[PDB]
């Protein structure tokens, strides 16, 4: 798993490759890591798929919830501070390791959040095995004050060294842009660079290759009248 | 200290009344009409906002209130503890639905749901009943738009048309007469400010009144793009301003 | 006629012990009033020391809540410092959940849901108290919030609390009808504090001296009361125009 | 302290009465009546809605009927609120059964359940009861089709015809004037209709005002099927028995 | 269960014909490294008894609560809190004797070694020991840690026997006691230079030295 | 009167009835008397037979070597506070190897019968107590009533027709606080002060019953012909 | 981890590094270690960064109910709450945290909770991994009632050594100065403080 | 009516009658009072003698709370000890979280608060006690009065039980002829005095003199009892006054 987080002029993006593992095999070719806080709050998970999965949706729940009671739109800090009192109380069991970004009526945030409880403050950062690599490219190209095509593009260039240089990591790179004073637009396949080439050969068989014993229909309606 | 209280506070009567509950409806009585209205395409809900004083900010105080982006809710009776109740059921709403099936509730279940709240409220110890009626309006895939009466014992009704609180039996004769199967919202909407005209005494407008409806999904209250399968809550309150314009074509 | 004694509903749908509960709000004698400015809010309340055997440096019935948020009292002093504890450690509470601090409408929203369980259990009784809630909101601006022994709550341009709310009220209503906004159209809180001064002696129709006064001041990022000698500048202005 | 204001809900009366048990009774008798009726081919389950209005939604409206599984199905008469409580309850109930034995519940042994639950109320707790009745209509591969009903008290019975709620005194008279034990659904289907007629204290018996429901063989081949009758079929037999 | 961070070395104690005296360096080791030097491990308790505490410092310092908080119960409606009534040794070493073997049996130990001097009302002496396990004793001569190994040795030569208490002045005492202190320098790497020593007698009270130093030693033969 | 219900309600004078009520329990007991000189400290009671079959219900409690009480009232009330007094005891001499102060011993027991008339369900207890004790400020005598008020004295008694004793005792003060090192003639006062509220009945060998505490002496009961030389 | 404390004439400096380590990865390398418990009461955390944060926003939360009742807590308190949590959680943290503040009546003062969770006052604290290799410099070179432009030359000497030889410490120089005039932040980077 | 039988009920006046009853058991006790001096404050209270047998200064009233921290009350004396109990729970769990003895007003609303609780439900009874009590923190001295209902305020001079009225007048001559203020040795005399003035109310038996105070320069900030040949003093300064 490759994820960044890029600050720019007027918001924030974050970015993350398409490929789920199981050791050594491929689960998912064109996996979803990009989730939805609330509306303008996002997060990218790396580690145990289900508990970024599961901390995400029990946060993102509470914040809705926060957010009716007191009238007012979700903050990252909200997000932030009962992610990490979450994940601390389980000492690391749960093993969630996100970086968190959006806007709100206090302006734009990049945070990350390590499985322990602890979290960091940044203008760019990195998570996962191709965190290294991600790393370096950030390293290189970022300056203060970039644009939103700038950061974009540095985001995803960032993804790209990760899909081609880690093992964890392939396939796609997914954005999303978070922009102060506009709504948050997630741009899935934003790039697809990894199409499978056409297969030398047809392997569609002949009909009655295969032997059967026995044919009968499956009752999947209830019971009839009359 | 502990709560000693651990026995029923509401109890038969030799009649058979449940005396707690019917001063209950007593109070909803007293409270100012709210009402609800079904269309073909959509759902409409409103009351009169009763300010206090004229020093108090009426917008501050919402008596319509969103409990899912699909489902309003509306009262007559005890504002407070209508508040609790709007509290308790956006938060059920999640707990016993929301994460479990990864959706929110239809409207008949959220409905169950807050009834039951209040039917405990009724039997539990050292407990009142609510003093309030709700007006449930909501949408769903499956069964389409609906509107729900909940009261006091816990008991609740789908309709395709009410009124509750003070001018409630006048005001639901008006809308037996107005009430087609082939209303569009917008007839809805103007029929519900027709009905809720005659149980204003002072001033009728945008500020003075509370309306929402449950119709189209509202792409642009969405607040991010990208996910086709997301398009927007269908709940939407209307503005002083939207009230205003539709009072002139009354 | 035990329907009386505890929170249950009477035949005509009423709750006895929530109205006997804003009866004791009335038993200090005591008049308090709030307004807000362009960059305040402004809260007074009359202060009276009987006994001359007092410290009358610790009778007051304004609360610091949070550094931010200041809350007066209307109603006897046990169940004013009652709400006022719970106030404060809900309001250090909500800091620490959700990273940012409790916004005023928040905070009385919370305390009249509290209000509103007294109301409907049985073994707890009504405070009675009449809770006037006062910042400068970073996302709503100036802010007044008030809650009462039904549970109820709202925000209010302008407000008054007492024996005399309705004398002050009407005052404060004529005011804001001739300049049709929702504020004290003033820079300075020194000007919001006589203005709120000015129109409760006009009110009330009776003086002031330092000792007869209690003031709180709410800005940005901080809540504060003043001193005596602060109140006697502002006493001094009052009467030189 | 708090001893002043209990009403102690479960004491016997000089009499030997439980007191609520009595007035939730009491209660249930101004409550719409609801018919059950057995027959060899089925069960028939009719009810009359309270005072009704043109503006309700009749066809998303439930205040009598419910379904508890596949096969049993109950009618309710009392306080709705108070019913689905219990109606959910002995859901789950039937679902426990089923995925600890793997067999459908016996229809006796749910209707036992919920009355032992009803009892607790008037025995222990200090709170009030469940003013509620049921009808319990339902089949089971041991003695077929059953009804039962229960009441406050917690106290349950079998029957071949029962009513509860409002008028059962007149109601089962007229039941055990046309009852015959080689009755058909059909047949019985009229009984019921017919009864509930001459009982209700509306001026006449029309579709908006009745939920109705049979439970019938009449599944294609050794199995059981529930119907809950829609609006426009509660007219149509309406029209067939010659009522309106 | 725990490991010792911050930690103290050795106390040692002795009696004498009028009282008992006590001492212990002023080193809190984190380690083998000699981090904080102004650590007060004797802990007066009135003007009767002195508890002196080795190991884990964190916990000396917890002790030091209780101890401090005792003083304070006791006063509590106690008009004879300053006389017939105030705390004695033994009171003070039972109830910590009671939390250690308490808290021992816990699985959660307070991890020290503690002696506790003083004299009783009617001018006998105390002296008695407890460590972390709840194990205690009493001896004319008492000591922790290194102390136990090196100390006792040198003042059990002068006091042998219960018999030899009496023979025993306040100056020969102190003498050995300072003696004892010097060689525990020159041998515990765990130790320091700086101590604090205290003196209780049933005549002249509780004197209580801080800022004592080890002095008169011998290097010089390393030149060869 | 309509304030009489329950422990938790004031009467519109600020009175506990239910209080009141069991200080009224007291008052049906049989007399006890207690007195004390600077070295001993003695009980002397009165003991309440049922009929001439029955035997006569015991008086005095040891709580510890050094203290013990007296009882008149509800005898199973006096042996739940009396263990209580025999676990406080205990409690301080295992975790501080200390003997506990008679004075402290009066302050545990006012707190325990407190927290029975403050609060709703419970009831307070029906029984009065004298303590006894010597311990390191010497003799002490103390009177326990269940409203939680304990007085130190030089002598007191309670139960019928105890005023005739406290008004001996009042008389003798200066005389029976002076008798140091002479059990005998403490216990004779003290024979002599609860004679003082005998009517028609007289002071026989299973009757009296009496119990010493002092310098070198344990709390110890004579019961019997133990008290006949005192007869 | 390289952090300290200072008192001196006018008040207290807190100084420390910025790097976070996770094994010789530097996962970041601008961190924040200087924190804020109340307005004049700072501390400087090393150990789990987990756990400090943790401890940090608990004795923050301490501190904020302490003032709304109490008013302004001394730093002795503030050690104090660190402490109990440090004590009592001994066998669940990995924390050493050095507590400085500023009060008009005790002026300057610095509290230092090592490991086990005991309390040392002291006139200056060195802690975290890089503070061995300069317990040698910092002995000789400390001196009670040093100006503020002395002790901020102080901590950057002692902070460029113990940079220069830990691996596990490095970045930038972050000092927190505690006055009466107020809290002032200040920021040295490696072209500075190399060349000393 | 009934509004009375039970606790944290309001009557139709918006009362508790509950907790005006328990005001009339501290009515009926005996007078205690409280001065605050230059440096610190006094606490005295009447002893009433009800026999012969009553051994001389045994029983003991004023109760220290910490060790800077003097109580005394007027009424029901075992509620007095049941609130004095929990002050010192409150106390001591202050200085274990915050180190720093409890300062004085922070005490005061912790049994404030306490008392307060008392009268929210009808399961408790109100306390039957009014608390004078104070002592000196690291902002000075203060002296502050509890009531049954859990109100409280900071005090110059403080007085409750049977002979208050008296007192109260006393003390309000010493506000008058002394703003500058009242040193704590003059204090206690004046303590004396006022106690013997108040026992006119219950003159019927005589009665025993009892004084405490903590002082900065005079007991280190420390409660302690006045004793021996100062208690005398104060007992003679008082003799020569009242005749
Ligand atoms: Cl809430
Ligand atoms: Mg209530
Ligand atoms: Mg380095």
């Amino acid at each position: 798993t490759t994820i960044v987080g890029v600050k720019f002029n007027n918001g924030v993006v974050i970015a993350a490759d398409t490929r789920s593992t199981q050791g050594p095999i491929v689960a998912d070719k064109n996996c979803a890591k990009l989730h939805r806080i609330s509306p303008k709050i996002w997060c990218a998970g790396a580690g145990t798929a289900a508990d970024t999965e599961a901390v995400t949706q029990l946060i993102g729940s509470n914040i809705e919830l926060h957010s009716l009671y007191t009238s007012r739109e979700p903050r990252v800090v909200s997000a932030l501070q009962m992610l990490k009192q979450h994940l601390f109380k389980y000492q690391g069991h749960i093993g969630a390791y996100l970086i968190v970004a959006g806007v709100d009526p206090t302006g734009s945030h990049l945070f990350s959040i390590h499985a322990h409880g602890s979290t960091d403050v940044g203008y760019y950062l990195s998570l996962g095995s191709g965190s290294l690599a991600a790393m370096a490219v950030l390293e290189s190209h970022w300056k203060q004050d970039l644009t939103k095509e700038e950061a974009i593009k540095l985001a995803s260039d960032a993804i790209q060294a990760g899909i081609w240089n880690d093992l964890g990591s392939g396939s796609n790179v997914d954005v999303c842009v978070m922009e102060i004073g506009k709504d948050a637009e997630y741009l899935r396949n934003y790039l697809t660079p990894n199409v499978r080439e056409e297969k030398q050969k047809s392997y569609k068989f002949p009909r009655g290759t295969t032997a059967v014993l026995k044919e009968s229909i499956v009752n999947i309606c209830d019971i009839q009248e009359e | 200290m502990t709560d000693r209280y651990s026995f029923s506070l509401t109890t038969f009567s030799p009649s058979g009344k449940l005396g707690q509950i019917d001063y209950a409806l007593t109070a909803v009585k007293q409270g100012v009409t709210s009402l609800g209205i079904k269309a073909t395409n959509g759902v409409v809900i409103a009351t009169e906002k009763k300010s206090s004083s004229p020093l108090a900010m009426s917008e501050t105080l919402s008596k319509v209130s969103l409990l899912t982006p699909d489902i309003g809710a509306v009262y007559s009776g005890m504002g407070p503890d209508y508040r609790v109740l709007v509290d308790k059921s956006r938060k059920v709403a999640h707990t016993s639905y929301k994460r479990i099936y990864g959706e929110y509730p239809p409207t008949k279940l959220l409905v169950s749901e807050v009834a039951k709240i209040m039917q405990e409220a009724t039997q539990s110890g050292g407990v009142r009943p609510f003093g309030v009626s709700l007006l449930i309006a909501g949408h769903d895939e499956f069964n389409g738009f609906s509107l729900y009466q909940v009261d006091p014992s816990g008991s609740y009704f789908p309709w395709k048309a009410t009124a509750i609180g003070k001018g409630s039996v006048a005001a639901k004769t008006f809308l037996e007469k107005r009430w087609n199967d082939e209303l569009e919202l917008e007839d809805a909407i103007h029929i519900a400010l027709l009905t809720l005209k005659e149980s204003v005494e002072g001033e009728f407008n945008g500020d003075t009144i509370e309306l929402a409806i449950i119709g189209d999904e509202n792409p642009d209250l969405l607040g991010y793009t990208g996910i086709p399968t997301d398009k927007g809550p269908r709940f939407r309150k209307l503005t002083s301003q939207e009230i205003n314009d539709r009072l002139e074509a009354l | 006629g035990y329907d009386r004694h505890i929170t249950i509903f009477s035949p005509e749908g009423r709750l006895y012990q929530v109205e006997y509960a804003f009866k004791a709000t009335n038993q200090t004698n005591i008049n308090s009033l709030a307004v807000r400015g362009k960059d305040c809010t402004v809260v007074i309340s009359q202060k009276k020391v009987p006994d001359k055997l007092l410290d009358p440096t610790t009778v007051s019935y304004i609360f610091c809540i949070s550094r931010t948020i200041g809350m007066v009292v209307n109603g006897p002093i046990p169940d004013a410092r009652n709400a006022a504890l719970r106030a404060k450690a809900e309001a250090a509470e909500f800091r620490y959940k959700y990273g940012y601090d409790m916004p005023c409408d928040v905070l009385a929203k919370r305390m009249a849901n509290l209000s509103q369980i007294y109301t409907q259990r049985a073994y707890m009784r009504p405070l009675g108290v009449i809770l006037t809630f006062v910042s400068v909101d970073e996302e709503l601006g100036p802010s007044i919030y008030k809650t009462d022994p039904a549970g109820y709550y709202v925000g209010y341009k302008a407000t008054a609390t007492g024996p005399k709310q309705q004398e002050i009220t009407t005052n404060l209503e004529n005011h804001f009808k001739k300049s049709k906004i929702d504020h004290i159209n003033e820079e300075s809180w020194e000007k919001v504090v006589e203005f709120a001064i000015t129109h409760m002696i006009d009110a009330l129709g009776t003086e002031f001296s330092k000792n007869d006064l209690e003031v709180g001041v709410a800005t940005k990022d901080k809540f504060f009361t003043l001193s005596a000698e602060n109140i006697e500048e502002r006493l001094v202005a009052i009467a030189e125009q | 302290g708090s001893r002043r204001y209990d009403s102690r809900t479960t004491i016997f009366s000089p009499e030997g009465r439980l007191y609520q048990v009595e007035y939730a009774l009491e209660s249930i008798s101004h409550a719409g009546t609801a018919i059950g009726i057995m027959a060899s081919d089925g069960i028939v389950l009719a009810a009359e809605r309270k005072v009704t209005s043109t503006l309700l939604e009749q066809d998303t409206s439930t205040e009598k009927l419910y379904k508890l599984n596949d096969k049993i199905a109950v009618a309710v008469a009392g306080l709705t609120a108070d019913a689905e409580i219990l109606i959910n309850t002995a859901r789950i109930h039937a679902q426990n059964y089923l995925k600890t034995y793997n067999e459908d519940i016996p229809v006796e042994i749910l209707v036992r359940r919920l009355s032992d639950i009803k009892q607790g109320y008037t025995q222990h707790g200090g709170l009030r009861p469940f003013g509620v009745s049921f009808i319990y209509a339902g089949y089971d591969d041991r003695y077929g089709y059953q009804l039962y009903t229960s009441n406050p008290s917690g106290n349950y019975t079998g029957w071949k015809a029962i009513s509860v709620g409002a008028n059962t005194s007149a109601a089962q008279t007229l039941l055990q004037m046309d009852y015959k034990d080689d009755m058909k659904v059909d047949d019985a289907i009229e009984l019921a209709l017919k009864t509930l007629s001459k009982t209700t204290d509306s001026s006449a018996l029309t579709y908006d005002r009745l939920e109705f429901a049979t439970i019938r063989k009449g599944a294609n081949d050794g199995e059981v099927y529930q119907k809950i009758f829609k609006p426009q079929e509660i007219k149509d037999i309406l029209v067939k028995t010659g009522i309106t | 269960t725990q490991q010792p961070i911050v930690t103290g070395t050795s106390v040692i104690s002795m009696k004498y014909d009028n009282g008992v005296i006590i001492a212990a360096d002023n080193l809190g080791s984190y380690g083998s490294l000699l981090r904080f030097n102004g650590v007060e491990r004797l802990i007066p308790v009135g003007d009767n008894t002195v508890v002196g505490i080795s190991g884990d410092i964190s916990d000396m310092q917890h002790i030091e609560r209780l101890l401090k908080d005792l003083v304070t119960e006791n006063a509590y409606d106690n008009p004879l809190a300053d006389a017939e009534e105030a705390l004695e040794p033994s009171y003070i070493f039972e109830y910590l004797a009671t939390v250690m073997y308490q808290r021992r049996s816990k699985m959660n130990p307070l991890w020290n070694a503690i002696i506790v001097a003083g004299v009783q009302s009617n001018g006998d002496q105390f002296l008695r020991y407890v460590n972390l396990l709840g194990v205690t004793y009493s001896s004319p001569t008492l000591a922790t840690g290194f102390g136990a190994h090196m100390a006792n040795p040198l003042l059990r030569k002068v006091v042998d026997r219960e018999s030899d208490i009496p023979k025993t002045t306040v100056q020969v005492a102190e003498e050995a006691i300072v003696n004892a202190m010097r060689v525990l320098y020159y041998r515990d790497a765990r130790s320091s230079r700086n101590f604090s020593l205290a003196i209780i007698d049933k005549n002249t009270g509780l004197t209580f030295k801080k800022n004592l130093q080890v002095e008169n030693m011998k290097w010089d033969f390393a030149k060869d | 009167n309509n304030y009489d219900g329950d422990t938790v309600t004031f009467s519109p004078t600020g009175r506990l009835f239910q209080v009141e009520y069991a200080l009224e329990a007291i008052k049906q007991g049989s007399v006890t008397v207690g007195l004390r000189s600077n070295t001993h400290a003695v009980l002397v009671a009165l003991k309440r037979n049922a009929d001439e079959l029955s035997s006569y219900q015991k008086k005095i409690i040891k709580c510890d070597e050094h203290m013990g009480l007296s009882l008149a009232g509800l005898a199973p009330d006096a042996r739940v506070l009396s263990n209580y007094l025999r676990q406080q005891c205990n409690y301080s001499s295992l975790v501080f190897n200390r003997k506990l102060a008679v004075e402290r011993a009066g302050h545990l027991l006012c707190d325990k019968a407190q927290k029975n008339t403050q609060s709703y369900g419970g009831r307070p207890y029906g029984v009065g107590l004298l303590i006894i004790g010597y311990d390191k400020s010497g003799a002490h005598l103390l009177e326990f009533q269940p409203s939680g008020n304990v007085t130190e004295l030089y002598g007191t008694a309670i139960g019928a027709r105890s005023q005739g004793a406290k008004t001996y005792l009042e008389r003798t003060l200066d005389t029976f606080i002076k008798i140091d090192g002479n059990p005998d003639e403490l216990i004779k006062a003290g024979v002599e002060a609860i004679s003082q509220s005998l009517r028609d009945e007289s002071l026989t060998v299973d009757n009296l019953s009496i119990a010493i505490v002092g310098k070198d002496t344990p709390f110890t009961i004579y019961d019997g012909e133990a008290v006949a030389k005192y007869i | 981890t390289s952090i300290m404390a200072v008192t001196f004439k006018d008040g207290v400096i807190l100084g420390a590094d910025s790097r976070t380590t996770t094994g010789a990865y530097i996962a970041n390398r601008v961190t924040d270690k200087l924190t804020r418990v109340h307005d004049k009461i700072w501390c400087c955390r090393s150990g789990s960064a987990a756990d400090t944060q943790a401890i940090a926003d608990i004795v923050q939360y301490h501190l904020e109910l302490y003032t709304s009742q109490y008013g302004t807590p001394s730093t002795e308190t503030a050690a104090s709450v660190f402490k109990e949590l440090c004590y009592e959680n001994k066998d669940n943290l990995t924390a050493g945290i050095i507590v400085a503040g500023y009060d008009d009546k005790n002026k300057g003062e610095v509290y230092t909770i090592p490991l086990g969770g005991s309390v040392h006052k002291l006139p200056y604290a060195i802690a975290g991994s890089g503070s061995t290799f300069i317990y040698g410099y910092c002995d000789k070179n400390f001196r009670e009632n040093m100006s503020k432009e002395e002790t901020v030359d102080f901590i950057k000497h002692s902070l460029s050594q113990a940079i220069k030889w830990d691996g596990s410490s490095g970045g930038v120089i972050r000092m927190v100065v505690l006055t009466a005039a107020g809290v002032e932040r200040l920021i040295f980077y490696p072209d500075e403080y190399e060349q000393l | 009516t009934g509004y009375d039988l039970s606790n944290s009920v309001f009557s139709p006046d918006g009362r508790n009658f509950q907790v005006e009853y328990a005001v009339k058991a501290v009515e009926n006790g005996t007078t205690s009072i409280g001065i605050k001096c230059n440096d610190g404050v006094v606490f005295a209270v009447e002893k009433l003698i009800t026999s012969k047998l009553l051994v001389p200064q045994k029983n003991v009233k004023i109760q220290v709370v910490d060790r800077h921290i003097g109580c005394v009350y007027s009424g029901l004396i075992p509620d007095g000890r049941h609130l004095v109990n929990r002050g010192r729970e409150e106390a001591a769990s202050f200085k274990k979280l915050y180190k720093t003895p409890i300062p004085i007003p922070a005490f005061a609303d912790r049994l404030g608060q306490y008392v307060q609780a008392h009268t929210l439900y009808n399961s408790v009874r109100p306390f039957g006690v009014s608390t004078i009590f104070g002592g000196v923190d690291k902002n000075g001295a203060h002296l502050y009065m509890l009531e049954p209902s859990g109100s409280y305020w900071g005090y110059k001079g403080a007085a409750t039980g049977k002979g208050r009225q008296s007192a109260k007048a006393e003390l309000e001559k010493l506000v008058d002829h002394h703003p500058e203020g009242l040193s704590a040795r003059e204090a206690v005399k004046q303590a004396a005095k006022i106690i013997y003035l108040a026992h006119e109310d219950n003159k019927e038996k005589d009665f025993e003199l009892e004084i405490s105070w903590c002082s900065l320069s005079e007991t280190n900030g420390l409660h302690k009892f006045v004793k021996g040949d100062l208690l005398q003093e104060a007992i003679d300064f008082a003799q020569k006054e009242i005749n």
